């Protein structure tokens, strides 16, 4: 399978058409997506099969050929890019300053951008082009917009 | 059965749509990893 770096769409056929179900991050031979987008289902690259090496369904993040490699942190202060990639539409960077989830367990970046559900596993970047996590898992706010985590695993 | 398509390079672009607010949300998050709004 195609195992170059760079950002790619998750597709089935088990729907009408082709559908874009979301997004992930090819890096160091390791696929990088959100849980609830495959949920921890084999994928097929090419003729190449890609199984699951690592999952959590409460980080709702995934791994595939290998563990976790993406280790950037928002910086707290910095705006940040989504990288979207949304069904049927070009990869298209929009530029943001996150706010902040607070948890009773700690700060997280957020994103309030809103995407189609298929935009999940759009990877967010720092200004050096480094993954500091993925779009798609996060709220619903008074408004009736999406607010995202910004979500990232840890490497070990 | 799913399968992956590349859809481009992961890159900075200087001069990209600025949108977006920057909100402090109250959140709690549950064993199914569904966030929910604390008040
Ligand atoms: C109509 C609609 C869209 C979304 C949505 C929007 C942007 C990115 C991701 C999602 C999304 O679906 N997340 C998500 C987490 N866990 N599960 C199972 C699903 C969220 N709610 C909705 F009603």
């Amino acid at each position: 399978g195609e195992t170059t770096d760079g950002v790619y769409r998750v597709m089935t056929r088990r729907l009408l058409g082709s559908t874009q179900v979301g997004v992930g991050v090819m890096q160091e031979g390791v696929f990088h997506t959100m849980w609830h987008v495959t949920k921890g289902a084999a994928l097929r690259s090419g003729e190449g099969r890609l199984d699951p090496y690592w999952g959590d369904v409460k980080q709702d993040l995934v791994s595939y050929c290998g563990p976790w490699k993406l280790d950037a942190a928002w910086d707290g202060l910095s705006e940040v890019q989504l990288l979207a990639v949304p069904p049927g539409e070009r990869a298209k960077n929009i530029q943001t300053l996150p706010g902040i989830f607070k948890t009773k367990d700690g700060d997280i970046g957020a994103v309030a951008l809103d995407y189609p559900a298929g935009t999940s596993g759009s990877p967010i970047l720092d200004k050096c082009g480094r993954v500091i996590g993925l779009y798609g898992n996060g709220v619903v706010i008074k408004n009736g917009s999406y607010v995202s985590a910004i979500t990232q695993g840890k490497r070990e | 059965d799913m399968y992956i398509e590349r859809a481009g390079d992961i890159t900075w672009e200087k001069d990209a749509e600025v949108t977006g607010n920057s909100p402090r949300l109250d959140v709690a998050l549950d064993e199914s990893g569904d966030f929910s709004l604390v008040e």
